[PDB]
């Protein structure tokens, strides 16, 4: 209850603190994925 | 009341079609050839 610790000296450090900000864009084709280069497949699609 | 969109036989837009003549009212050779079905035949005169 009478005592204190008061310091004498210091010091100056640098760290490093690292964050994503942003990912890959991506796009997708439901045609020539789902069905290729087939009208056969592509005609079915059209209803979806 | 809809946009449907469909696959099927159809004239192409902006294409090229052949012209043929036709006018005894025949002064220039007026005759008509032995054409092309195909799958489908879009006439106009
Ligand atoms: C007419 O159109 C067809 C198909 O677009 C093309 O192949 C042809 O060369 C064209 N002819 C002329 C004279 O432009």
């Amino acid at each position: 209850n009478n005592s204190i610790a008061i310091p004498t000296n210091f010091s100056i450090s640098v760290t490093t603190e690292v964050m994503p900000v942003s990912m890959a864009k991506t796009s997708v084709d439901c045609t020539m994925y789902i069905c290729g280069d087939s009208l056969e497949c592509s005609n079915l699609l059209l209803q979806y | 009341d809809v946009l449907h969109l469909t696959q099927d036989y159809f004239l192409p837009f902006d294409s090229n079609l052949t012209q043929y003549f036709s006018l005894s009212d025949r002064y220039t050779y007026f005759d008509n050839p032995i054409l092309d079905f195909g799958d489908g035949v879009y006439f106009a005169a």
